[PDB]
RNA sequence: GAAGAUGAUCAGAUACCGUCGUAGUCUUAACCAUAAACUAUGCCGACUAGGGAUCGGUUGUUGUUCUUUUAUUGACGCAAUCGGCACCUUACGAGAAAUCAAAGUCUUUGGGUUCUGGGGGGAGUAUGGUCGCAAGGCUGAAACUUAAAGGAAUUGACGGAAG
């Protein structure tokens, strides 16, 4: 069954990319996932997306714009201290000079880079590069 | 394909469509007010009725029930609400 | 390894299949799995038209023909050139050899 | 058998495609000629080669032969077929004078900017 | 051998051991 | 005495065409050697691997010997040449010619902070031939070539000074370990990166500039 | 890419399918340069002025790339009414 | 954008339909969906000739691009489009590749026939992919005439045609030979009559 | 899903899992089963003096041909009796 | 038709072939719990490419045939869909390859979860335990021995295989 809201959306997001389709639906929507996807549009890997609203869990529709390269999740959401975020961003991130490690924090829903800036950690969420 | 407009689906597409499959679903069932030829006395009925519905003012079943949409016996005539 | 997809036989979505006797030698074999030949045949060969003919005390009788559904195992058909191998590329052709 | 090979076949033609004018549907001329123009170490190899020579040029006055270009068949190519009946045969004028369109494509057309006479046929077959 | 007949080969070896140990 | 075949050799042999990167910006398939013999003339070549494989007849084994070379010019170009011949120096010889064919741009990059000219790889490339995948890790700039001496060869002709290598698969076959590793120095600039992102025109083909110096 | 001086120490900097935005190899031979003329109000082309697209050999086959043409000239407008955003 | 005389003029509008260039095939794939009209219901399907017309201005438009006509390939496998290919590349002076064609004559440098065109004109890609696959070898865009059935990979520009007809082959040469050589200045303008007849570019059998 | 357990409170079952699958590991099983200290003539241990009960000379396996000339010996640790070659040229004569 | 006996063949055949034939094949009450029990492909979930068929249901439309003379008949036909058993082409992608619309979305390595394997043997053997009337099933080693065993494909050679 369904378990991870977010890992299902990323993954239609990564197969419509690699096809060259300039579009994807999400079903269904979650905060969270509209949340990770608005970190996407501050860094420009994603144009607008349309949320739908249907009386439900909700439908996204993206708009994908081709300067993503690979967008996913890490599970389970583990706990991640500021001294751990060095690890976690090596091995998933392709450079030290662009890619992002999403983590979840009581501050918000953030990327490795302004995580370190406010000097806050929680939970690993994603990365986006 | 590789740009197509998601939100704005061209109606001649939805109208084939499953009701699950559109972009929000809609049932496709609907009501009627049956006319008997008995009688004049407007009676809603539901289009996939599973129940062999009755005339109040006469006892004259209105429709049998099928698997998908119900039949009207003949001599009943159904305006869409 | 795998030499063919259909494994052989004609099974998907099924479990088993009654068995059925070779004609040639009554080994069992799987009904989706036997060579079956459709076979209607005359009661006499074309030369022996004219003579059945001349003798017959019914004027203008049709003779009636021999219908008969032969099954055959692997090697069976193989043996009697019912089936003959094909090349790798050739054995996914499963459209009937053009002959009549 | 008479077969010729490749080694009197191709160096036959090639004189065709370059001397094709001196060339004559006559062997004793293409004989004589022939040992003037290639260098042939035996006369029986050269009366291979003029054979099959001659037999090309038969085969090139009955019609367009296939492999051998001389500087002058495709040009006269070039300017027979340039036939043209009079009539386009795709003007309205073996028709009564409007197409023969189907009932269908009526609406296409009237869908663009064309008024156009069409004798409707329902062929819906 | 053929690995059918080496099982029953030693299907037939370990009811002799089973037998042996029975007279114990 | 080179007489060119090809429209893009007449414009090489002339001063239409002086650098390797006009080539590589259009994606104009290279055919004959003799193009960048004058484009680049700083190659270095040395043979990897000299293998010989027989081919059973009805009398006894028809060997032929083959050799893999590696072309590069230490500075962003390198290029992977197998061919199979009946002689050593054939094989040799005509490897070295399409090794020329298949030479490559990759993209030297930046580990850490952009001091200096680049020294490594812009980011973790990988490339698959056969078993053997071959991944490139950026590395700072006191690490050497991190690779095994068959790799290390073909990084050091690629200028390439900085890097880290691990290797999985059956690495012992050179064929398909140096097949993957000149695959993966090629994702170099298959990888888009925010640099790259900006956008720019597309300039017309130098064919197309000079159609008429290559015409024939 | 550009160092610490800031020279564009960037050698051969690619160009980019218009239709996908992939960067373009430089052994993609099955990438093309679709080139279509510039036509003046009376109709005859423009001599050295160009509408130029650059395809990546992935569209070419998966034979979307003509459908991305229509969709690029129709934005350009090279073409009318023939390209349908609402599928 | 452009000017309003490149519309379909009603003359065309006739010719096209006449040699019925609007019959598109039974089956139609998921990629030539766009160029279909409507159904006919005999199961014949219908070419939207407004979007193939459209398409004819600009496949041309390209040809234009290429500066050197000796760079611009046609080839034909069909006898339908053998001759009209032939005048074809006379008038405009392309180069014909008349018959079968060679492999490796866009690979392959010691070949006989061994050409590098800036451009490749199919007539139809089902029956001509010898020369479509070698285009994807050595950066050769392609323009191919294309029916509803006509596979759609490697071609760049598809013009909605009828290839299984007499007229309609010959007809879509022409209207390309017209517009390419409108473009040039060889043409005077958009309203004179050409003196090449539609008759011309069609195949003719060897009976006369 | 890889077929094992991803969740963030599986520790227990993925630390199981190893474990038990470490007894497939020949090199693991020998130290913890102990087989060195318990079967081997050494006792786990690197050298080993013994008695040379008699001087014997074994033929070497296929597809060379000779006769390798080894020792056997008692041992004093364990009282085992085991084979030793005599690895050099011209030494069986040295041992006694 | 195991077993058995018999007539052949053969150097020998207690095998293949022929003739009988006992258990068994069938059934009722119970045991047994194993198969190349195979799709050699665990289950649930989402996405990625085109196409034509086919079964069940449903939804709209016929130069069709038919009840019956027609409708509310039925069959047929044309379109959509959901579900299935699948099939054909291509390989964006994977793979050692055969091949695979999943064996893809796996060094650009993470949707959830159960089970199993660590070179070939010895060996699914010994022993202990447990279930079974037994036959056996399940769990299940070690000593010792060995540099290979094996998978897919290629060339040749050979075949009491075809063309
Ligand atoms: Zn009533
Ligand atoms: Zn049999």
């Amino acid at each position: 069954t369904r378990t991870s809201v977010l890992a299902d959306a990323l993954n239609a997001i990564n197969n419509a990319e690699k096809t060259g389709k300039r579009q994807v639906l999400i079903r269904p929507s979650s905060k969270v996932i509209i949340k990770f996807l608005t970190v996407m549009q501050k860094h420009g890997y994603i144009g607008e997306f349309e949320y739908i609203d249907d009386h439900r869990s909700g439908k996204i529709v993206v708009q994908l714009n081709g300067r993503l390269n690979k967008c996913g999740v890490i599970q389970p959401r583990f706990n991640v201290k500021i001294n751990d975020i060095e690890r976690w961003t090596d091995n998933l991130l392709p450079a030290r000079q662009f890619g992002y490690v999403i983590l979840t924090t009581s501050a918000g829903i953030m990327d490795h880079e302004e995580a370190r800036r406010k000097h806050v950690s929680g939970k690993i969420l994603g990365f986006v590069y | 394909v590789l740009v197509q407009d998601l939100l704005h689906p061209s109606p001649a597409t939805e109208a084939k469509q499953h009701k699950l499959k559109t972009l929000v679903q809609q049932p496709r069932s609907f009501f009627m007010d049956v006319k008997c030829q008995g009688c004049l006395n407007i009676t809603t009925v539901f289009s996939h009725a599973q129940t062999a519905v009755t005339c109040d003012s006469c006892s004259t079943v209105l429709c049998t029930p099928t698997g998908g949409k119900a039949k009207l016996t003949e001599g009943c005539s159904f305006r869409r609400k | 390894p795998k030499k063919r997809a259909s494994n052989g036989r004609n099974k998907k979505g099924r479990g088993h299949v009654k068995p059925v006797r070779c004609l040639n030698c009554a080994r069992c074999v799987p009904k989706d799995k036997a060579i079956k030949r459709v076979t209607i045949r005359n009661m006499v060969e074309a030369a022996a038209v004219r003579d059945l003919s001349e003798a017959s005390v019914y004027a203008e009788y049709a003779l009636p023909k021999l219908y008969n559904k032969l099954h055959y195992c692997v090697s069976c058909a193989i043996h009697a050139r019912i089936v003959r191998v094909r090349s790798r590329t050739d054995r996914k052709i499963r459209t009937p050899p053009q002959r009549k | 058998g008479r077969v010729r090979t490749k080694t009197v076949k191709r160096a036959s033609k090639v004189l065709i495609e370059r001397f094709y004018p001196k060339l004559t549907l006559d062997f004793e001329t293409n004989k004589r000629l022939t040992s003037e123009i290639a260098v042939i170490q035996s006369k029986r190899l050269r009366n291979k080669i003029a054979g099959y020579t001659t037999h090309l040029m038969k085969r090139i006055q009955k019609g367009p032969v296939r492999g051998i270009s001389f500087k002058l068949q495709e040009e006269e190519r070039e300017r027979k077929d340039q036939y043209v009946p009079e009539v386009s045969a795709l003007d309205l004028s073996h028709t009564n004078g409007q197409l023969e369109i189907d009932a269908d494509t009526a609406d296409l057309v009237k869908s663009l900017g064309f008024k156009i006479p069409v004798q409707t046929v329902s062929i819906s077959a | 051998m053929r690995d059918k007949w080496r099982k029953k080969r030693v299907r037939r070896l370990k009811r002799k051991r089973r037998k042996v140990r029975a007279r114990s | 005495g080179w007489t060119p075949v090809t429209k893009l050799g007449r414009l090489v042999k002339a001063g239409k065409i002086t650098s390797v990167e006009q080539i590589y910006l259009h994606s104009l398939p290279v055919k004959e050697y003799q193009i960048i013999d004058l484009l680049l003339p700083d190659l270095k070549d040395d043979v990897m691997k000299i293998r010989s494989v027989q081919k059973q007849t009805r009398a006894g084994q028809r060997t032929r010997m083959k050799a893999v070379v590696v072309i590069g010019d230490s500075n962003g170009h390198v290029g992977l040449g197998i061919k199979t011949a009946k002689e050593v120096a054939s094989a040799i010889k005509a490897a070295i010619v399409i090794a020329k064919l298949s030479i490559i741009p990759i993209r030297r990059g930046y580990w850490g902070s952009n001091l200096g000219q680049p020294h490594s790889l812009p980011c973790k490339v990988t490339g698959k031939c056969g078993s053997v995948a071959v991944r490139l890790i950026p590395a700072p700039r006191g690490k050497g070539i991190v690779a095994s001496p068959v790799v290390k060869r073909l990084m050091q002709l690629a200028g390439v000074e900085d890097v880290y290598t691990s290797s999985s698969g059956s690495t012992r076959t050179t064929e398909n370990t140096l097949k993957a590793a000149f695959a993966a120095i090629g994702n170099t600039y298959s990888f888009l990166t925010p640099n790259l992102w900006a956008e720019t025109p597309l300039a017309a083909s130098p064919l197309e500039v000079y159609a008429e110096e290559a015409a024939a | 890419m550009e160092n610490d001086k800031g020279q564009l120490v960037e050698l051969y900097v690619p160009r980019k399918c218009s239709a996908t935005n992939r960067i373009i190899k430089a052994k993609d031979h099955a990438s093309v340069q679709i080139s279509i003329a510039k036509v003046d109000e009376d109709g005859r082309a423009i001599a050295g002025e160009n509408i130029t697209y650059a395809l990546s050999g992935y569209v070419r086959g998966r034979g979307e790339a003509d459908d991305s043409l229509n969709r690029l000239a129709q934005q350009d407008g090279l073409l009318k009414n023939v390209w349908s955003y609402s599928r | 954008s452009l000017p309003a005389s490149f519309d379909l003029t009603p003359e065309d509008a006739k010719l096209l339909l006449a040699a019925n260039v609007h019959l598109g095939a039974k089956n139609v794939q998921v990629h030539n969906k766009p160029y279909v009209y409507k159904t006919r219901p005999d199961g014949m399907n219908i070419i939207n000739i407004g979007k193939t017309w459209e398409k004819i201005v600009l496949a041309a438009r390209i040809i234009a691009a290429v500066p050197n006509a000796s760079d611009v390939a046609v080839c034909s496998s069909r006898t339908f489009g053998q001759r009209a290919v032939l005048k074809f590349a006379a008038h405009t002076g392309a180069t014909a590749i008349a018959g079968r064609f060679t492999p490796g004559n866009f690979t392959n440098y010691i070949t006989r026939s061994f050409k590098e065109p800036r451009l490749v004109v199919v007539t139809d890609p089902r029956t001509d992919a010898q020369a479509i696959k070698e285009s994807s070898y050595v950066n050769i865009p392609v323009i191919a005439l294309t029916d509803m059935d006509s596979p759609s990979e490697y071609v760049d520009v598809a013009i909605p045609c009828n290839n299984k007809g007499k007229h309609s082959i010959g007809l879509i040469w022409w209207l390309l030979a017209r517009e390419v050589l409108r473009l040039r200045g060889i043409i005077p303008d958009r309203t004179t009559e050409w003196s090449v007849m539609p008759d011309l570019y069609f195949y003719r059998d060897p009976e006369e | 899903g890889k077929g094992k357990p991803r969740g963030l409170n599986s520790a227990r079952k993925l630390r199981v899992h190893r474990r038990n699958n470490r007894w497939a590991d020949q090199a693991y099983k020998a130290r913890l089963l102990g087989t060195a200290f318990k079967s081997s003539p050494f006792g786990g241990s690197s050298h080993a003096k013994g008695i040379v009960l008699e001087k014997i000379g074994i033929e070497s396996k296929q597809p060379n041909s000779a006769i390798r000339k080894c020792v056997r010996v008692q041992l004093i640790k364990n009282g085992k009796k085991v084979t030793a070659f005599v690895p050099n040229d011209g030494c069986l004569n040295f041992v006694d």
